[PDB]
């Protein structure tokens, strides 16, 4: 999250020299990014899907040899 | 009447034998046709299977 670090750096550099106060802009941008962005459950689901796809491919290839 | 009875008795067995032979031939032909149709169907099934 480079935005929070950049906001903290700007607030620390502009503590005494408050020429351009972008604290509100940074907070609004952070809130908007958090609203727009939206555990290992996804990884487990992906592993299960990969295993199921491998099983389906194996089952499809099991019916390759067929004479009559 | 005697001649008619004799002719009927003479024509019954030959006609029965001819009908039995024709029925056997028809059964053989139907069985062969069914076997050929089943073979062609199995060939088409194998073709459709190997298609995918």
């Amino acid at each position: 999250f480079l935005p929070l670090v950049h906001n903290v750096i700007k607030c620390m550099d502009k503590d005494s020299p408050d020429l351009h106060q972008d604290l509100n802009a940074l907070k609004t941008k952070f809130q908007e990014l958090r609203k727009l962005i939206g555990p290992e459950q996804q990884q487990q689901q992906l592993h299960s899907l990969r295993e199921q796809v491998r099983t389906k491919n194996e089952l499809l290839q099991k019916y390759k040899s067929l004479c009559m | 009447f005697v001649h008619v009875h004799h002719l009927i008795n003479e024509y019954r067995p030959h006609q029965a034998r001819e009908t039995l032979r024709v029925m056997m031939e028809v059964q053989k032909r139907q069985r062969l046709e069914t076997a050929e149709r089943f073979q062609k169907h199995l060939e088409r099934v194998i073709e459709m299977i190997q298609n995918c």
